[PDB]
This record gives structure tokens, C-alpha cells and sequence, in this order.
């Protein structure tokens, strides 16, 4: 079906938040999940995500924010740490299969998401 | 002549990355490899038994091993098992 | 009726390989070409103890990025892979070959899902996965079948030779017999959409779209008059050297020995093949332009004769004041990202010249004359 993402809220820099991107009608161990963000007036960027069968990491949020999957869930968290004034934005999480070795941070997936607001002070 | 990470076929002299030295896979032409050696499913999918795979129903019994313990074709031919 | 291409002498079909050539060299993941391993083992040439090594570099990369990388292969491309493998009489097999082939069926099983809509690649790439897996005598579901099935909005004579590819294994394989009677009303029906695409000076569309649409037409008995037209028309272009693409060389090579995919059911390993053996002055200006975006981009940029579009694009770029992106594909350079904007989804950066003509190749293979104009457009699709 779809993906919905949520966790997202104002917080002041310094803080931490919880995106959850929640995956229905997707088999558990097959797909790539990754998290975009897309500040206004700004093309979409490549956050994190989380491999098929490993971590991949923008570098702009090394050591910064990580992602994790919920084993009874089958949902994925990118927790965020360290918050600055840039990482404000939208954030949409996405599926895809490509079952080569890592996960992708370039911004070809094919299933996505809403978006779940984030800002920040 | 082969790097650190890869072992060489004795016969055809390529190289092949050790994790297909006993794999049960002849990788090897002539098989140097193998000797000397030794969340829950959805709705219309299936648990491979012995794995956390999961695989649609119609991928059952489909002449296929699409489990890695096979056990997708295992009780085909008969009812039940 | 039926369809041929008359016997010819060695050096058309020599120099058409030694276009290849140079590739079964370059074993970097980044350009390793299943196709031109399966066009060079279905052809009348050979590389030698290259194409060992050649396919060994695609076990190498292909097995272990998909089951273990730098992104990619890409599942259309694995599909090309296992016909690599019955190029060299090999079924998929083992423990490494059954996965594969499972992930190959999930490709097929994901594009279903999100038809329910268009798939996420395209039905070329969707026939071609269909084909590879019925090549090695493993089958898809029923259900699988429907999606290509239903499939004959409009496509290009590939996509619907690809299809006919698919269908005649199925149907000669007795693949999906709940289907026999719709696969061969779609077999039928293919035949009748590539001979409509038929252009005057007699193509199937276009140049390039003929090789596979012979491949499709040569397996299933106006028909001859078609194909005959066809080979003067394919003739004359080998003569002005329309083939310099290695994918394209690699598609033509097969029907230039009377070959298509569909024989690799039963693959030849043996038959002989013969074996195949290894500035300007100018300065001419092109003019390259974008209209999809505001406000447009038009410059005229001064390269050496002989220069590609690709040569184009890099001077344009070092000039200032321009920027694209390109990714890789088993057919060189495709443009992802002009300007800044991407692709979207349904979307791509089209290449034309004077006058809102598109062009038949890329842009590392289209030389364009002094003084023609280039444009990149941002289409639907
Ligand atoms: C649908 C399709 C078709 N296309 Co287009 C068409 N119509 N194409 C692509 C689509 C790609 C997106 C998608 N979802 O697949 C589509 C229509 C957007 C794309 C773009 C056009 N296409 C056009 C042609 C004529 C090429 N395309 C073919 C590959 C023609 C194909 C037909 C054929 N006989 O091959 C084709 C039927 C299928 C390609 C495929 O799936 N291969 C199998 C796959 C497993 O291998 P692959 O390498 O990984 O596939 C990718 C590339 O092929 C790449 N790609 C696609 N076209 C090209 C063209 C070039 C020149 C390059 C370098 C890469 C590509 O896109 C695929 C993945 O998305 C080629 C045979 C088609 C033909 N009948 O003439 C032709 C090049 C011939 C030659 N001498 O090299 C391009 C020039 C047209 C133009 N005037 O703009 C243009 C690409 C421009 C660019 N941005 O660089
Ligand atoms: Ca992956
Ligand atoms: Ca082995
Ligand atoms: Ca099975």
C-alpha cells in the first residue's frame, strides 16, 4: 500500500526527535527504506537508510541522527541528535527494491511517503 | 597470482573470493572450491520453516526452491505431507 | 510467410565486431555488459579466451553485489545476466543461482504489485525478466503473465519485440498453460504492431528498434516483403555505420547469424566462430540549448569535429554557468539531471536536434555537425 511517517515537532537546537516511517503491505526482509528531507526552496536530499539484507549516512548527519528497525513493527526510526537550525524541514521516508548491496542515498526509490513535518527554532 | 581476499582455481588460474571456498557451490570449472575441504508474513505469503524468509503462496510448490531449506517445495506431489 | 537475411561476407560483420572489441577489456563493474557477452556467443565471431574471462568479471561482480557494493547491478540487468549463462550452456544452478533467481522473481513480483499505474521501470525491462527466467525453465506465476499480457497506452516496436521475446518462450516452453490461448492471441498481435511501425525507407520504427524486432519476427511464421524491405533498410544503414553502440551492435550481431534469444533454449556452444582482431583539425561549433526551463539556456559551444553531445555537455560545463548529471547504463552515459532538475518519475531528459526532431542515439554517440542545434528537453512519458 503506502508508507506514513510521523514523530515529527518543534523542538529548540540542541534537542532530539523520533521520525517513525510505518511500512503496511511490504514483505519484511526484501525492500531498501531510506529517510529524504527537503527544506523549502531546496532539492531533496538523501538522509539515511536502512539495507535490505548495513547503514548509509550523508555525512552532513554523521554521528548526528541514525536509523533503526523495530523487530515487531516493521517500521524504521531515524532518531535525531545534535539538532541545528538546517535540519529543519519535511521528512519523507521511502521504499524500493534493489537487493545489490547497500542502500542508496540518491533519490531514486519508488515508493513514498507523505511527509512528516519537522521544524526547528 | 591472486590478491590477499581470493582464492585461485587450480585449474583455470581465476580468481574466486573465499566466501565461495565450501559453499557447496563448483565455482571452480573444475571444483578446486568444494574439494580439499571441510516481524511476521502478510496476508497471501508463506514462512519458509526453517528461515525468516517470507515468499508469496504462489511461489509453493512452483518447481523452484525459492526457501533456502527448499521448504517451499517440499509437499508437492501429495496431500499434506 | 517467412523471414530472411541473406548470406554476407566475413568483413561487414568483422568490422561491426570490432566495435566490441574493446569492451571485453573493461571489467570494471561500471561497464559490464551482459548483452554483449550473450550477442557475441550468438554471433558468427568471437573474443577468444577474452569472453572466459569476460564472463568470469560478470559472475564475479553480478553474484557478489546482489548477494553479499557500489550500487547496482540492476535487476533488468540480472535478467541479461542469465542469459549470459545459457549463452555459455549453463542453467542458473546452486546455491547462489537459486537466489538469484528468486530475487529476479520478486523484481517480477514488485512491478505486478505497483501495476495494479505504470511499473517502476518499464515493460521492456518487465518481457525481459519474464524471458530470462523462462529461459532457464523456471516459471512465473499465471498472474505475472497477465500484467505483459494486458500491456497489448502505446509503446515503442522494443518494448512490444521484448513482449513478443517473453511470449514465444512461454508458448514454446508450454510455460502458463492456463494463458496458451491469450499468450498466442498476444504473440499474433505483437506481429501486427511492429509490421504498422513499419517507417517508408523501410525500418521498423526506427534502425535500432529493427534488430530486435527481427530477432521477434525471424521466430514465428507482408511478412517477406516486410523483411525484405527491412534488410535493405537495415543494409544501407550498416553502410552509412549507423551501429556504434556496443548494446545495439550486440542486439544485431544474433540476427546477422540467423540467431535470437529464443535459441538460447537450446544453446550452440561449439559452432566455429571466427575470431576477431583489434585527430582532425577542425573546430565546428554547436549550439545547446533548454527550453524546459526558465529562462532558457542557448549557447553556442566550440569543440573539435567528431565531438559527441557528451563532448558538448562537459564544454558547456567548464565554460560556467551549466551543469548535468549522468549515470551509467549497459548503453553508455544516460542523461539523469539537467540544470539542477532532475527526472522525475514518468520522466525524462530528452536529446533532439533541428527541427523538434528526437535523436536516434546518446550523448556519447551522437557527433553533431557544425552549426546543428542540440536541444535537452524535460518530457513525460
Ligand atoms: C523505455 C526505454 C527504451 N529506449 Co530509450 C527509448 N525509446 N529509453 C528507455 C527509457 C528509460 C527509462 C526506463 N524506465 O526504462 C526512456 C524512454 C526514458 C529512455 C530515454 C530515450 N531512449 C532513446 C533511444 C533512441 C535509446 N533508448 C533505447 C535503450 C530504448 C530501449 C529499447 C532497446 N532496444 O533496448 C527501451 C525500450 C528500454 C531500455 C531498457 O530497459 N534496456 C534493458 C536494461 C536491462 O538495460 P539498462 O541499460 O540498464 O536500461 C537502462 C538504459 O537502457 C537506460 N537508457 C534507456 N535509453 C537509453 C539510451 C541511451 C542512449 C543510453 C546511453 C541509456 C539509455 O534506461 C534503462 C534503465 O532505466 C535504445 C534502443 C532505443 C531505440 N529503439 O532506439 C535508444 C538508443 C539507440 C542507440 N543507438 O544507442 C534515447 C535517446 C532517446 C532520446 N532522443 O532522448 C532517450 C535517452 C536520452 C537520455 N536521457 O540520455
Ligand atoms: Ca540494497
Ligand atoms: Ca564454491
Ligand atoms: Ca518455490
Amino acid at each position: 500500500r503506502q508508507l506514513v511517517e510521523s514523530g515529527g515537532g518543534l523542538v529548540q537546537p540542541g534537542g532530539s526527535l523520533r521520525l517513525s516511517c510505518a511500512a503496511s503491505g511490504f514483505t519484511p526482509g526484501i525492500y531498501d527504506i531510506g529517510w529524504f528531507r527537503q527544506a523549502p526552496g531546496k532539492e531533496r536530499e538523501g538522509v539515511s537508510c536502512i539495507s535490505s539484507r548495513s547503514t548509509n549516512y550523508a555525512d552532513s548527519v554523521k554521528g548526528r541522527f541514525i536509523i533503526s528497525r523495530d523487530n515487531v513493527k516493521n517500521t524504521v526510526y531515524l532518531q535525531m541528535n545534535s539538532l541545528e537550525p538546517e535540519d529543519t524541514a519535511v521528512y519523507y521516508c521511502a521504499a524500493i527494491y534493489q537487493p545489490s548491496n547497500g542502500c542508496v542515498l540518491r533519490p531514486e526509490y519508488s515508493y513514498w511517503g507523505k511527509g512528516t513535518p519537522v521544524t526547528v527554532s | 597470482s591472486c590478491p590477499p581476499t581470493k582464492f585461485q582455481c587450480r585449474t583455470s588460474g581465476l580468481c574466486v573470493p573465499l566466501t565461495w571456498r565450501c559453499d557447496r557451490d563448483l565455482d571452480c570449472s573444475d571444483g578446486s572450491d568444494e574439494e580439499e575441504c571441510r516481524l511476521a508474513c502478510l496476508a497471501g505469503e508463506l514462512r519458509c520453516t526453517l528461515s525468516d524468509d517470507c515468499i508469496p503462496l504462489t511461489w509453493r510448490c512452483d518447481g523452484h526452491p525459492d526457501c533456502p531449506d527448499s521448504s517451499d517445495e517440499l509437499g508437492c506431489g501429495t496431500n499434506e505431507i | 510467410e517467412m523471414c530472411e537475411i541473406p548470406e554476407m561476407d566475413s568483413h561487414l560483420v568483422e568490422k561491426l565486431g570490432q566495435h566490441l572489441l574493446p569492451w571485453m577489456d573493461r571489467l570494471s563493474l561500471e561497464h559490464l555488459n551482459p548483452s554483449i557477452y550473450v550477442g557475441l556467443r550468438l554471433s558468427s565471431l568471437q573474443a577468444g579466451t577474452k569472453e572466459d574471462l569476460y564472463l568470469h568479471s560478470l559472475k564475479l561482480g553480478y553474484q557478489q553485489c546482489l548477494l553479499g557494493c557500489q550500487g547496482k547491478p540492476s535487476m533488468g540487468q540480472l535478467a541479461l545476466y542469465l542469459l549470459a549463462l545459457r549463452a555459455n550452456c549453463e542453467f542458473v544452478r546452486g546455491h547462489k543461482g537459486d537466489r538469484l533467481v528468486s530475487q529476479l522473481k520478486w523484481f517480477l513480483e514488485d512491478e505486478k504489485r505497483a501495476i495494479g499505474g505504470h511499473p517502476h521501470t518499464s515493460y521492456y525491462q518487465y518481457g525481459l525478466g519474464i524471458l530470462a527466467l523462462c529461459l532457464h525453465q523456471k516459471r512465473v506465476h499465471d498472474s505475472v503473465v497477465d500484467k505483459l499480457l494486458y500491456a497489448v497506452g502505446h509503446h515503442s516496436v522494443d518494448t512490444a519485440a521484448m513482449a513478443g521475446l517473453a511470449f514465444t518462450c512461454l508458448k514454446r516452453s508450454n510455460f502458463n498453460p492456463g494463458r496458451r490461448q491469450r499468450i498466442t492471441m498476444a504473440i499474433r498481435t505483437v506481429q501486427e504492431e511492429i509490421l504498422k511501425a513499419q517507417t517508408p525507407e523501410g525500418h521498423f520504427g526506427n534502425v535500432y528498434s529493427t534488430p530486435l524486432a527481427l530477432q521477434f519476427l525471424m521466430t514465428s511464421p507482408e511478412l517477406g516483403t516486410a523483411c525484405l524491405k527491412a534488410r535493405v533498410a537495415l543494409l544501407a544503414s550498416l553502410q552509412d555505420g549507423a551501429f556504434q553502440n556496443a548494446l545495439m551492435i550486440s542486439q544485431l550481431l544474433p540476427v546477422l547469424n540467423h540467431k535470437t534469444y529464443i535459441d538460447l533454449i537450446f544453446p550452440d556452444c561449439l559452432a566455429p566462430r571466427v575470431m576477431l582482431e583489434p585527430q582532425t583539425q577542425e573546430i565546428i561549433s554547436v549550439t545547446l540549448q533548454v527550453l524546459s526551463l526558465l529562462p532558457p539556456y542557448r549557447q553556442s559551444i566550440s569543440v573539435l569535429a567528431g565531438s559527441t553531445v557528451e563532448d558538448v555537455l562537459k564544454k558547456a560545463h567548464e565554460l560556467g554557468g551549466f551543469t548535468y548529471e549522468t549515470q551509467a547504463s549497459l548503453s553508455g552515459p544516460y542523461l539523469t539531471s539537467v540544470m539542477g532538475k532532475a527526472a522525475g518519475e514518468r520522466e525524462f531528459w530528452q536529446l533532439l536536434r533541428d527541427p523538434n526532431t528526437p535523436l536516434l542515439q546518446g550523448i556519447a554517440d551522437y557527433r553533431p555537425k557544425d552549426g546543428e542545434t542540440i536541444e535537452l528537453r524535460l518530457v513525460s512519458w
